[PDB]
RNA sequence: UUGAGUGCAGAAGAGGAGAGUGGAAUUCCAUGUGUAGCGGUGAAAUGCGUAGAUAUAUGGAGGAACACCAGUGGCGAAGGCGGCUCUCUGGUCUGUAACUGACGCUGAGGCUCGAAAGCGUGGGGAGCAAACAGGAUUAGAUACCCUGGUAGUCCACGCCGUAAACGAUGAGUGCUAAGUGUUGGAGGGUUUCCGCCCUUCAGUGCUGCAGCAAACGCAUUAAGCACUCCGCCUGGGGAGUACGACCGCAAGGUUGAAACUCAAAGGAAUUGACGGGGGCCCGCACAAGCGGUGGAGCAUGUGGUUUAAUUCGAAGCAACGC
């Protein structure tokens, strides 16, 4: 019923793709439910984790209200 | 009341004056249905409208009609049990009830050393912009949109 | 003074009570209206009907230095918030701007316990 | 060689120890702007502010917890484990099946791990907060409400060995209708399936046959049908108390009676019953209205005093021009 995120068959999130950085988030900062976007359980864990290192370099803000 | 609606009762007009609303200005003032005095001295007032500052009565009372006017109304609904209303849109039942209301209880406040001249003088000020009938109008412009400030979650 | 005319308002209202304040752009304050301020006192202040006039006697002593556009804080979630801002379009400023900036920690410390009653 | 273990190929995991590191928030400090309040409650009070706060902007200091993803989701033997990175390291599951050839199961004693609170020694302390102080409510309030605030909560090393450590269901193994999602695999087909179907191994939920059950219910994740090994019970109190022994610095823990009473104590269900629950349904019960009481005086009835007696009863709704 919904669409998955993978049809490009993509194998490893990569920590610097900043434009498939961009589908997940929401605009304020938070990260949308896996709920939403239907996605994969496994490949949840994994974009969790990338988007956490991305954080800390600087390569996505914390809080933009801005 | 908890069942259902229930009727209002309109006025006939006079045989006289030919105007409905003029029954309603009567039928306020008029204690144990004494016609007699009050009735007739509110033409008596009348008539010193039209010979001070007027023509016809009717169109005088229509005069009076426009600077009485309520264009809105405030009632208390609350929901929690705070004071919360907000300001409806008035029923021209209601609006006349409101501004005669005002008339009539304002010519209680006013009370002139003569009986008819306090009615005299209340609708010389009521037909023409002046008495605090009349700023009862304004205060109750004031009010609108006063109490909006708890009234804009509706 | 000076006459910027671009100032940044402030808005915080607990449960209890509210206060308005108009700076500078930065912004070094200018002028402030509390809801205990204006006579008010203990449990009335929550209402929001004291929102329009601390707003309105902020802006009057506001406006006599001279101001036109204006930046909207608001902090403080409690009852009359909508109310302040609505009434301050009401006496003739450039609210264009709403933050709700709410500061919500990331667990830090702890709360308070409840209230037994 | 089927039970059990070692290959080899693979998959997931907040499984554990050590070492570093990230941002937001709360508080303190430094400074700029600003005057007369901040804060709390059902309401108020104590408190803080004119020695310039509360408010706003910038910068520093510091400790603890890791916002959203987060889900009858995952991992562990139970307690339990959630910011990120590196080193060391334990287990689970699937496929294969050249190899070993019963090597298994359970475990009285024994040994190890063991939430929170606590103790000792040495560091640390932002919040929160037993005791304690003050303010108020109360007939009384060493309580619930509010303002403060220590030991603790944290870290390192020992100590203790307790809970509703509950799924109130010991473990190993085999058999007995089905439907339904979800976590992780492997295999076959249409199909680029990673967008479907079909089958199977391992967990985790929900509904439901036979059967069991006093009822409630349970029901391939048995509280059915059976074997093996352990643990415990035999009316209610006195009582997990007394005495003795062992462990602990201490608090305490483990083991564990009787004299003397009583004819009950207990589980589940049935009829009136509460919900600070509504579907209602109404009603001058409200909201909307008018008029009246409570003002002044007069009359009446009652309580009261006085009385030679002020002669009975009436006593919120549902007694006082009875």
């Amino acid at each position: 019923k919904v669409d998955y995120i993978a049809a490009n068959h993509i194998e490893y999130i990569d920590y610097k793709d900043t434009e498939l950085l961009k589908r997940f988030i929401s605009e304020r900062g938070k990260i949308l439910p896996r709920r939403v976007t239907g996605t994969g359980a496994k490949n949840q864990r994994k974009l969790t984790i990338a988007i956490k290192r991305a954080r800390i370099m600087g390569l996505l803000p914390f809080v933009s209200d801005e | 009341p908890r069942k259902g609606p229930v009727a209002k009762r309109d006025v006939l007009p006079d045989p006289i004056y030919n105007s409905k609303l003029v029954t309603r200005l009567i039928n306020r003032v008029m204690v144990d249905g004494k016609r007699g005095i009050a009735a007739n001295i509110i033409y008596n007032s009348f008539d010193i409208i039209k010979e001070s500052t007027g023509n016809d009565p009717l169109e005088v009372f229509e005069q009076a009609m426009k600077n009485v006017m309520p264009v809105l109304e405030v009632k208390a609904r609350r929901v929690g049990g705070s004071n919360y209303q907000v300001p409806v849109e008035v029923r021209p039942e209601r609006r006349t009830t409101l501004g005669l209301r005002w008339v009539v209880n304002y010519a209680r406040l006013r009370g002139e050393h003569t009986m008819e001249e306090r009615l005299a003088k209340e609708i010389m000020d009521a037909a023409n912009n002046t008495g605090a009938s009349v700023k009862k109008r304004e205060d109750t412009h004031k009010m609108a949109d006063a109490n909006r400030a708890f009234a804009h979650y509706r | 003074k000076k006459n910027i005319e671009s100032g940044v308002a402030h808005i915080h209202s607990t449960f209890n009570n509210t206060i308005v304040m108009i700076t500078d752009t930065h912004g070094n304050a200018l002028a402030w209206s509390s809801a205990g301020s204006l006579g008010f006192k203990g449990s009335k202040k929550s209402t929001p009907f004291a929102a329009q006039m601390a707003a309105e006697a902020a802006t009057k002593v506001a406006m006599e230095h001279g101001l036109k556009t204006v930046d909207v804080t608001v902090k403080g979630p409690g009852s009359g918030r909508e109310a302040a801002i609505r009434s301050l379009q009401a006496t003739g400023l450039e609210v264009t701007a709403i933050r709700d900036v709410t500061p919500v920690p990331h667990n830090g410390c702890r709360p308070p316990k409840r209230r037994r009653v």
